[PDB]
RNA sequence: ACGAUGUCGACUAGCCGUUGGGAUCGAUCUUAGUGGCGCAGCUAACGCGAUAAGUCGACCGCCUGGGGAGUACGGC
RNA sequence: AGAAUAAGCACCGGCUAACUUCGUGCCAGCAGCCGCGGUAAUACGAAGGGUGCAAGCGUUAAUCGGAAUUACUGGGCGUAAAGCGCGCGUAGGUGGUUCAGCAAGUUGGAUGUGAAAUCCCCGGGCUCAACCUGGGAACUGCAUCCAAAACUACUGAGCUA
RNA sequence: AGUUGGUGGGGUAAAGGCCUACCAAGGCGACGAUCCGUAACUGGUCUGAGAGGAUGAUCAGUCACACUGGAACUGAGACAC
């Protein structure tokens, strides 16, 4: 999958005798648009190099999500650290009703009607963590049928 | 109201098609239409998401010449209408009377089409309509006055629009200077470059 | 001090599914037996059996399919502190219809879809996914 | 078909009258929990046959005195 | 909190107090200037701001800020004050409207001269 | 007045000490306390981890930015 | 008959779309929050050049939202605010298990009301809209009856964890 | 302390401590009585995804008042804009 999306660029500094040493951290999400998505982080002395290291990290550990034809399966609620996330499927007309890191993750992954909200802290990194921890864990039908046959479960 | 001013400074700022002239010579060799205006013009100026929404909303408003109170009323009506409001807004905004008398081939520019429609020179079923906002129901035979059929401006606009494409849903008889609308246009009919979803994202905030 | 034993049954089942146990025992109850029958019919547990001799013991054997357990999220709704009651139209569909909700209606203990099929509401005991 | 109301006798120190407590459980408008509220009514006991603790059923009539507009129709349970 | 605890005592909202206690739910209010003078600002800044002590119609005695480069306020001039807190001066919480009653606005202002009560040169 | 950790009840890998008793053949099992580690799980982190800060029930107390202030006035 | 005759306001450091020069030099001034200014200020005052609204444009005052920031939906209390110093106990809240009854809670249905207008859906009229107007939907509420018995409550008889 | 109930009488178009004479000591209240402050109520209006929060400008229904404090006459109806 190849669609970039740069969620955040941040500047950090560590103290040494004489002064400060600066570095840049880039958080990015990479996916194809049909259910493959990953996120990556990259820190470097310069903004560009940070972005490319983030992209290389994002292309690795890229996972597969089973979406319901440009829509989520069912309303889901996930968390990471102090960040909590709620998403639920929407109709065909609705766009992506989300904010920030959630919108990047969802528009990269492939969904288009998400109607989502986030509670608690709004750190982009932790919000991306929560959003994947939610998307990755959906089941889809004929997999909840890990109990018995189908059409007798829905 | 209406907008008065340069009609290609806008194109230079936006940097896209933005039909605002008769199209006699070209779109380019008038204003070097690739740079934003003013002293600070060469800079591309990478712009954030809010920039994207503002830029395309201004794009649609300027191409269709609608003010923002009217535009937001149009958007509210589209949101009220069922079935994927994003294209409902375009379908409803297309049915304006001035844009129809333009796209029917009776006017050189949207501004000249408004000029004609305001001064009471066009009919719908013979009844004087001079509001450049009338929403034309499908079926009505939009036509120019039998008195006005001999004006040469309509002739020049018609021969200029003779080579601009075919929409393949209207039925137009050109000898008598009349139009006819059968059914509302589909989403695929209009230029499928500018997306409708980003507008509804703008107005959902 | 044993104020609500149905949540105790659910908690024992969840704590066993978390520690990867194969069987679970508990003191028997008519409501617990009904809920176990509904869960077994729906497919969330393999089998259950009830003992005898004055102190009956309900025993339930658990399913895992993959390395994960079959029951991933079981929780209580109408605790003895709220007593939630619902109507047919306002019954809850869980996980978009891929889970089930145990409801005690005036026709017995069934699932939400079976309750809707009879157009009868009741008390929402617990939700299972 | 008279509209009765069942209740518990609380005090009867006034002649030819009886105080009845009627208990209802009303749902809190927001928190969804039921709370037991009570109402005190005065009923006309013509032959003062209701002692304390008895459980009876009353009926609405025209006012007999000020703040006394109910009459007991029959005792349904006695007291120990 | 437990549901029973909330039933016994429900959750209560704390009211928001007004940052402009005078001019009670009123857009702007008239007053008379008792005293004009200059003040020093807080630590990071350094200047000589112009503040007028005002006695309102109700009776509240307040401070107000004369926004602009020049003013013509003496001691007994009727002024009109509006809400708005000067972040730099301690205690000031209102602004004198320029060119309302006895302020006449500020002269020869071209850019944004509606917040300062200046007329169009045309 | 501190475990800076309300009381009551039910479940959830193990290892090494120690206090007051029981059994079985110094060893094994078990019971009520008291300590050190540690898997899951939890936590912002430190850390907790059958003496939970884990998973659940019943009831009570308390919190809503820092000062002014646990102060002023009134009541006991 | 005549283009004749009728454009202003705010902003341009980030949040937030839009930059250069000149003049002062922690002065004069700006400001919703971070904050600018001490001799090249995209933040002060002016010029040009842009951005946004438009017969309006800003400013102030007031409500809800964002605020999951009083958390029923939907928060917390070892160290950030937050477990009474500790027991006993009144009202109140909650209640191991079996059989049977009743029908208050609970569920389904019927009937009466819930004034009209306003809100929502489909039409009609004024050149459209604002506006007017037909029909319907809705008004989660309340009361009176009929039926059911899984759970809670009430009644009787048991059992021992 | 007419405060709560009863008996006899009076009174009103009408039930009633509504008024009166006797009989007894009752009645209300932490499910907040009494007291202080504040305020016409509702359909509804503004917000909100909803639950809620704020509110009662226009229009419609009910209530109260008519310089301030009392009282009755006329009538089917007034304590009378
Ligand atoms: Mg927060
Ligand atoms: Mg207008
Ligand atoms: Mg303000
Ligand atoms: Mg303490
Ligand atoms: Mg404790
Ligand atoms: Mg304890
Ligand atoms: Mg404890
Ligand atoms: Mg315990
Ligand atoms: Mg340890
Ligand atoms: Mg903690
Ligand atoms: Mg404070
Ligand atoms: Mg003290
Ligand atoms: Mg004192
Ligand atoms: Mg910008
Ligand atoms: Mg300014
Ligand atoms: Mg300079
Ligand atoms: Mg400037
Ligand atoms: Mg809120
Ligand atoms: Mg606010
Ligand atoms: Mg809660
Ligand atoms: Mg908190
Ligand atoms: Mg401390
Ligand atoms: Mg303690
Ligand atoms: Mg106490
Ligand atoms: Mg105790
Ligand atoms: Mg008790
Ligand atoms: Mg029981
Ligand atoms: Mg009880
Ligand atoms: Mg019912
Ligand atoms: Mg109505
Ligand atoms: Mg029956
Ligand atoms: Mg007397
Ligand atoms: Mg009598
Ligand atoms: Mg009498
Ligand atoms: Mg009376
Ligand atoms: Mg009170
Ligand atoms: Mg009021
Ligand atoms: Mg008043
Ligand atoms: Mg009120
Ligand atoms: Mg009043
Ligand atoms: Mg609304
Ligand atoms: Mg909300
Ligand atoms: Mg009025
Ligand atoms: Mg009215
Ligand atoms: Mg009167
Ligand atoms: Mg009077
Ligand atoms: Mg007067
Ligand atoms: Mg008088
Ligand atoms: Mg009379
Ligand atoms: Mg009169």
């Amino acid at each position: 999958g190849y669609i970039e999306k740069l969620v955040q660029v941040n500047r950090v500094a560590k103290t040494v005798k004489g002064g400060r040493i600066f570095a840049f951290t880039a958080l990015t999400v990479v996916g194809d648009g049909k259910g493959r998505v990953g996120f990556g982080r990259g820190k470097a002395r310069e903004v560009p190099a940070a972005i490319q290291k983030a992209m290389e990290a994002a292309r690795r550990n890229m996972i597969q999500v089973d979406l319901n034809g440009t829509t989520l399966q069912y309303p889901t609620k996930s968390a990471h650290g102090a960040s909590k996330v709620y998403m639920q499927p929407a109709s065909e007309g609705t766009g992506i009703i989300a904010g920030g890191a959630m919108r990047a993750v969802l528009e990269v992954a492939g969904v288009q009607n998400v109607l989502a909200k986030c509670y608690g802290s709004t750190n982009p990194v932790n919000v991306v963590y929560a959003t994947f921890k939610g998307l990755k864990n959906m089941q889809a039908p004929e997999a909840v049928a890990a109990k018995r046959g189908k059409s007798v479960e829905e | 109201a209406r907008y008065i001013g340069p009609k290609c400074k806008l194109s230079r700022r936006e940097g896209t098609d933005l039909f605002l002239k008769s199209g006699a010579r070209a779109l380019d060799s008038k204003c070097k239409a690739e740079n934003v205006p003013g002293q600070h013009g060469q800079r591309r100026g990478r712009l954030s998401d809010y920039g994207l929404q503002l830029r395309e909303k201004q794009k649609v408003r300027r191409i269709y010449g609608v003010l923002e109170r009217q535009f937001r009323g149009y958007y509210q009506e589209a949101s009220r209408r069922k079935g994927s409001t994003g294209e409902n807004l375009l379908q409803l905004l297309e049915c304006r009377l001035d844009n129809v008398v333009y796209r029917m081939g009776f006017g050189s520019t949207r501004s000249e089409s408004r000029q004609l429609v305001s001064h009471k020179a066009i009919t719908v079923n013979g009844q004087t309509v001079n509001i450049p906002s009338y929403q034309v129901k499908a079926g009505d035979v939009v036509a120019v006055r039998e008195k006005s059929k001999n004006q040469l401006r309509i002739a020049q606009a018609l021969e200029l629009c003779g080579q601009r494409g075919r929409v393949e849903w209207v039925e137009v008889d050109l000898d008598k200077k009349a139009g006819t609308f059968k059914s509302a246009p589909a989403r695929s009919d209009l230029s499928a470059d500018i997306n409708e979803n980003l507008i509804v994202e703008l107005y959902s905030k | 001090s044993m104020q609500d034993p149905l949540a105790d049954m659910l908690t024992r089942i969840r704590n066993a599914q978390m520690a990867e146990k194969t069987v679970v025992s508990m003191p028997s109850s008519k409501l617990k037996a009904a809920v176990a029958k509904v869960l077994k019919d729906e497919g969330y547990i393999a089998d259950f059996q009830i003992s005898s001799e004055v102190k009956p013991q309900l025993s339930i054997e658990l399913k895992y399919f993959e390395g994960k357990p079959v029951i991933e999220e079981v929780k209580r709704i109408s605790r003895p502190g709220l007593r939630q009651y619902k109507s047919v139209e306002q019954l809850p569909k869980v996980r978009g219809g891929l889970g089930v909700s145990i409801v005690s209606t005036n026709k017995g203990v069934m699932t939400d879809r079976a309750a809707r099929a009879a157009g009868v509401g009741g008390e929402v005991l617990c939700t299972v996914f | 078909t008279v509209r009765t109301l069942t209740g518990r006798v609380v005090s009867d120190k006034m002649d030819k009258t009886v105080t009845v407590l009627i208990e209802r459980r009303v749902k809190h408008p927001i928190y969804g929990k039921y709370v037991k509220r009570s109402t005190k009514l005065h009923a006309h006991d013509e032959s003062n046959q209701c002692r304390i603790g008895d459980l009876v059923t009353i009926r609405e009539t025209r006012p007999l005195a000020k703040t006394k507009a109910w009459t007991l129709v029959d005792i349904v349970e006695r007291a120990v | 909190a437990t549901i029973n605890q909330l039933v016994r005592k429900p959750r209560k909202r704390m009211v928001d107090k007004s940052d402009v206690p005078a001019l009670q739910n009123c857009p702007q209010r008239r007053g008379v200037c008792t005293r004009v003078y200059t003040t020093t600002p807080k630590k990071p800044n350094s200047a000589l701001r112009k503040v007028c002590r005002v006695r309102l119609t109700n009776g509240f005695e307040v401070s107000s800020y004369i926004g602009g480069e020049g003013h013509n306020l003496q001691e007994h001039s009727v002024v009109l004050i509006r809400g708005g807190r000067v972040k730099d001066l301690p205690g000031v919480r209102y602004h004198t409207v320029r060119g309302s009653l006895d302020t006449s606005g500020v002269k020869d202002r071209k850019q944004g001269r509606s917040k300062y009560g200046a007329k169009r040169p045309k």
